[PDB]
C-alpha cells in the first residue's frame, strides 16, 4: 500500500472574475481503488469529469481530477480524498501559492 | 499474398534440402512452416517471428525481412521426412494467416545390390483378371505411362520392413484387354536390361 | 482438441450442405481453408473472436456464421462442379501455431446414381518370384469406385500391419474422359517367402468406402451405395 | 528522445464477476488511446487528434487486441491467485508496463516489458530480449512456461520492429503536435515565513515534455538539502507544471539564483528576483 | 499498436 500525494491547482493563473480550471492531481498511491471529489465551499460539484487511469515507473498510481469555474475572493476551493490506507477523508485547500 | 517454391523437389542421398517462400505483403511480422503427410492435416515444425536465425534439431531457419525470403531446411534426410511443405504467414494487423502453394518433397532411398525384374500375378479363380508387377529396380528409374488406352499402370512407391532391414520400390500394371503380356505390357521399359520375364 | 463434423461427404449440385467445426482449446481465431493441389491451401474465410467474420482470397459462393466462440459453421449455399476440394478447419491465437482439423473430403456429383463402390480383389504372388527374390509380394486392387473416397488397410491375421507396405497415393482414373470417370487403386504387401508358405497365416485386403448417407433417396434396382467395407481374402500355399 | 509506453491494469473484483481492465497507451507525454472493460459500449477510445483521423477498422482491430488482452488477464488473475493459493475473497492488482524508447539513429534504442502483482515486482524481459528476471519464486513457474513456450521470442518480435513502424508513423501523422518542444514560462515569487525570514519560489508552466530540472544555488552552491520540490503535474492541456522553493535570510536574496534546464530551451536559464 | 502477437498468459 502508499499514499496518495494530492495536488490542487489551477491550468492557468488564477484571476478573479475569469473562467478556468480546477484540477486535483493525485499521484503515487495504490491499489487503485480511491474516491476522490471536488467542493466549492463544501458542497460536491456534478459534472465532474476525470482523467484515465494510469501509474508511473514505480507501479504508484496516478490520477487527475478537473472542472470549470469560474474564481472570486469569497468562494472557497478544496479537494476531498478517501482511499483504504486513508482512516478520513483527506481534505486539501486550493491555495494561489 | 505469398508465393512459395511451388516447384517439386526429389533429393535421394541423405544431404542439405533447401525451401523458401517469398511474401509481396512486407507487413507480416507473423511466419510458420507447415509439413502435412498425403491424406492427413498438416503439423507445424517452425515458427519464426524475429529476423534472427533459429536452429531445431535437424531443423533451421531465418527471415532476412528486407530481402524477405523465409528460409527452412534439413541437417540429413530421411524418407519418412518426404512430404508436403507450406509457408504460412500472419499480417500484425488483422492476423489473418495465409500459406502459400505447397512445395512436395520427394525422397529416393538408396537400395543396395537392386536385383529388378517383372513378374506375373495369378490371381484368385472368381478374380477373373491378370496383371505384372515390376520391383526390387532402383531408385532413380522412372515409370512411364501406358500407350495402350486399356492398359492401366500405377506410379511407383516405396516400402520399408523393418523386420528384414530392408526397402524396396514397386510398379504395378494391370489391363482388362485379352492380349495381355507382361514382356508387351510395359512397352516403354526403359531400363537397363537386367529383368526376368516369368510366365 | 479440433473435430471436423464430415470425414467425408458427396451431394448432388444445387443442395446447399454444411460442415460442423468445433474446438477445445476456445482460441480466438478459427479460420476455413480449401486444398485440392491446383494453388497448394487457399483461405476462404477467417474469423476472430465471436460474432466477427472477415473474407479470404476464395469468399464467392461462402457463407459463414460466428454465433459461440467455438463454434465456426461453414455453409455453402448451391454445390458446385468447382466447390469439390479437401476442406479443413483451422483454429489458434492470433500469432501462435495454427491448428486444424482431420479434414473433410468433398464431392459435388451430377447425379446421385453415378455412386459406385469398389470391387476388390487380392492377387497371389508367382511361384518363380519366391523362387528368385526370396520373398512375396502380394497385391490388392479396387476398382470401379467414384469417387475417391476409400481408405484401404491390410490386415494379417485379425491385425493391421504397416511394416512392408505400399498403397498408391492417388487413384487412376479408368477412363480419363474428364467429365465422369470411375477410379482404380492399388497396393502392395511384402514379406518374406517362409512366411507365405505357411498356410496357416491369411492375408485380408480391405477397402472403407464412405459413400452415401442414408437418408439420401435412392431408386435404382442396384444395392444403394452407403458406407460399407469390401474385403479381399487369401491363404498361403505350396 | 522519443518513446511509445503501454500501461495495462486489471483489478479483480471478487463476487461481483469478472475482473475490470483498463488500458492506456502515452506516446512520449501525450495519450492517444485507453480502453476500458467496464465502460457502457467496451471500445478503444481516441485522446489525440491524429489517431482520430485513423480508419475506423484501425480502431476495430485495436478493440479486439484489447478485449482478448482482458480475457488473458482475468485467467491471469486466476493463475496468479492459484500460484499463491491465496483466498478468493480478496481483491488483487496485476499491472502490466511495456514500451520501446528510439535512439537518435533513427533506430531502436531499448525495450521494456515488466509485469507486477499487487504493487510488487513480479516478472521482468530482460535487456537482452531473450531471457527474464523472476522477482520471486512464483514468477520462476511463469519464468518456465515462457522459456518453454518461446515467449520471448514473441515479445522480442513486437519490440523489435512493429513498435518503431508505429511509433514512426504516429511521429509524423503528428508531427506539429508530438515534435514540437514549449520553452516553459517561468517567473519567481516570494513570500513572508517570519519577520526576519522569506520563502522564494521558481515556478515553471506551459512546457513539453514533462521532464525538466529546476534547482536552487547560493552564489554557486547547488544544495538540494533545504530545497523543497514537487512532483511535475500536468495542467489538463497538455502542458505540464513545477516549482521550486527555498526559505532564505532576508538580506541574503541576492545571492541566490534558480537554474532551469529543459529540451525546449536551448540554453540552461539562471532567474532571480 | 499493441502487444497482441501470442496469448501472454501467465
Amino acid at each position: 500500500q502508499r499514499t496518495p500525494k494530492i495536488q490542487v491547482y489551477s491550468r492557468h493563473p488564477a484571476e478573479n472574475g475569469k473562467s478556468n480550471f480546477l484540477n486535483c492531481y493525485v499521484s503515487g498511491f495504490h491499489p487503485s481503488d480511491i474516491e476522490v471529489d471536488l467542493l466549492k465551499n463544501g458542497e460536491r460539484i456534478e459534472k465532474v469529469e476525470h482523467s484515465d487511469l494510469s501509474f508511473s515507473k514505480d507501479w504508484s498510481f496516478y490520477l487527475l481530477y478537473y472542472t470549470e469555474f469560474t474564481p472570486t475572493e469569497k468562494d472557497e476551493y478544496a479537494c476531498r480524498v478517501n482511499h483504504v490506507t486513508l482512516s478520513q477523508p483527506k481534505i486539501v485547500k486550493w491555495d494561489r501559492d | 499474398e505469398v508465393e512459395q517454391n511451388s516447384g517439386p523437389l526429389s533429393v535421394p542421398e541423405g544431404a542439405i534440402a533447401s525451401l523458401n517462400c517469398t511474401y509481396s505483403d512486407r507487413g507480416s511480422q507473423s511466419f510458420f512452416w507447415y509439413r502435412q503427410y498425403s491424406g492427413k492435416s498438416p503439423e507445424l515444425i517452425m515458427f519464426i517471428y524475429s529476423n534472427g536465425d533459429k536452429e531445431d534439431g535437424r531443423f533451421t531457419a531465418q527471415l532476412n525481412k528486407a530481402s524477405q525470403y523465409v528460409s527452412l531446411l534439413i541437417r540429413d534426410s530421411q524418407p519418412s521426412d518426404s512430404a508436403t511443405y507450406l509457408c504460412a504467414a500472419a499480417m500484425d494487423s488483422s492476423y489473418k494467416l495465409i500459406f502459400g502453394s505447397g512445395t512436395r518433397l520427394l525422397v529416393r532411398p538408396d537400395i543396395q545390390n537392386p536385383d529388378p525384374a517383372v513378374y506375373q500375378l495369378r490371381d484368385s479363380k472368381s478374380s477373373d483378371k491378370s496383371v505384372c508387377l515390376f520391383t526390387d529396380f532402383d531408385s532413380q528409374t522412372n515409370v512411364s505411362q501406358s500407350k495402350d488406352s486399356d492398359v492401366y499402370i500405377t506410379d511407383k512407391c516405396v516400402l520399408d520392413m523393418r523386420s528384414m532391414d530392408f526397402k524396396s520400390n514397386s510398379a504395378v500394371a494391370w489391363s482388362n484387354k485379352s492380349d495381355f503380356a507382361c514382356a508387351n505390357a510395359f512397352n516403354n521399359s526403359i531400363i537397363p536390361e537386367d529383368t526376368f520375364f516369368p510366365s | 482438441g479440433i473435430t471436423q463434423s464430415p470425414r467425408y461427404k458427396i451431394t448432388e449440385t444445387g443442395r446447399q450442405v454444411t460442415l460442423m467445426c468445433h474446438q477445445t482449446w476456445s482460441h480466438s481465431y478459427m479460420f476455413w481453408y480449401r486444398q485440392d493441389l491446383g494453388h497448394g491451401l487457399r483461405l476462404i474465410y477467417y474469423s476472430a473472436a465471436a460474432d466477427i467474420t472477415d473474407k479470404g482470397e476464395v469468399p464467392d459462393g461462402y457463407v459463414v456464421s460466428r454465433s459461440k466462440t467455438e463454434n465456426f459453421p461453414l455453409t455453402l449455399e448451391s454445390a458446385t462442379r468447382s466447390q469439390t476440394s479437401v476442406y479443413f478447419c483451422a483454429s489458434s491465437d492470433p500469432g501462435t501455431e495454427a491448428f486444424f482439423g482431420q479434414g473433410t473430403r468433398l464431392t459435388v456429383v451430377e447425379d446421385l446414381r453415378n455412386v459406385f463402390p469398389p470391387e476388390v480383389a487380392v492377387f497371389e504372388p508367382s511361384e518363380a518370384e519366391i523362387s528368385h527374390t526370396q520373398k512375396a509380394t502380394l497385391v490388392c486392387l479396387a476398382t470401379g469406385f467414384y469417387p475417391d473416397h476409400v481408405e484401404l488397410s491390410w490386415w494379417v491375421n485379425g491385425k493391421e500391419v504397416h511394416s512392408g507396405v505400399c498403397t498408391d497415393p492417388q487413384p487412376l482414373k479408368e477412363q480419363p474422359a474428364l467429365n465422369d470417370s470411375r477410379y482404380a487403386l492399388s497396393s502392395r504387401l511384402r514379406v518374406s517367402a517362409t512366411f507365405w508358405q505357411n498356410p496357416r497365416n491369411h492375408f485380408r485386403c480391405q477397402v472403407q468406402f464412405y459413400g452415401l448417407s442414408e437418408n439420401d433417396e435412392w431408386t435404382q434396382d442396384r444395392a444403394k451405395p452407403v458406407t460399407q467395407i469390401v474385403s479381399a481374402e487369401a491363404w498361403g500355399r505350396a | 528522445s522519443h518513446s511509445m509506453r503501454y500501461f495495462y491494469t486489471a483489478v479483480s473484483r471478487p463476487g461481483r464477476g469478472e475482473p475490470r481492465f483498463i488500458a492506456v497507451g502515452y506516446v512520449d507525454d501525450t495519450q492517444f488511446v485507453q480502453f476500458d472493460s467496464d465502460a457502457a459500449s467496451p471500445r478503444g477510445e481516441p485522446r489525440a487528434p491524429w489517431v482520430e483521423q485513423e480508419g475506423p477498422e484501425y480502431w476495430d482491430r485495436e478493440t479486439q487486441k484489447y478485449k482478448r488482452q482482458a480475457q488473458t488477464d482475468r485467467v491471469s488473475l486466476r493463475n496468479l491467485r492459484g500460484y499463491y493459493n491465496q483466498s478468493e475473497a480478496g481483491s488483487h492488482t496485476l499491472q502490466r508496463m511495456y514500451g520501446c524508447d528510439l535512439g537518435p539513429d533513427g533506430r531502436l534504442l531499448r525495450g521494456y516489458n515488466q509485469f507486477a502483482y499487487d504493487g510488487k515486482d513480479y516478472i521482468a524481459l530482460n535487456e537482452d530480449l531473450r531471457s527474464w528476471t523472476a522477482a520471486d519464486k512464483a514468477a520462476q513457474i511463469t519464468q518456465r512456461k515462457w522459456e518453454a513456450a518461446r515467449e520471448a521470442e514473441q515479445r522480442r518480435a513486437y519490440l523489435e520492429g512493429t513498435c518503431v513502424e508505429w511509433l514512426r508513423r504516429y511521429l509524423e501523422n503528428g508531427k506539429k503536435t508530438l515534435q514540437r518542444a514549449e520553452h516553459p514560462k517561468t517567473h519567481v515569487t516570494h513570500h513572508p515565513v517570519s519577520d526576519h525570514e522569506a520563502t522564494l519560489r521558481c515556478w515553471a508552466l506551459g512546457f513539453y515534455p514533462a521532464e525538466i530540472t529546476l534547482t536552487w544555488q547560493r552564489d554557486g552552491e547547488d544544495q538540494t538539502q533545504d530545497t523543497e520540490l514537487v512532483e511535475t503535474r500536468p495542467a489538463g492541456d497538455g502542458t505540464f507544471q513545477k516549482w521550486a522553493a527555498v526559505v532564505v535570510p532576508s538580506g541574503e536574496e541576492q545571492r541566490y539564483t534558480c537554474h532551469v534546464q529543459h529540451e525546449g530551451l536551448p540554453e540552461p536559464l539562471t532567474l532571480r528576483w | 499498436g499493441a502487444d497482441g502477437v501470442g496469448k501472454s498468459a501467465l
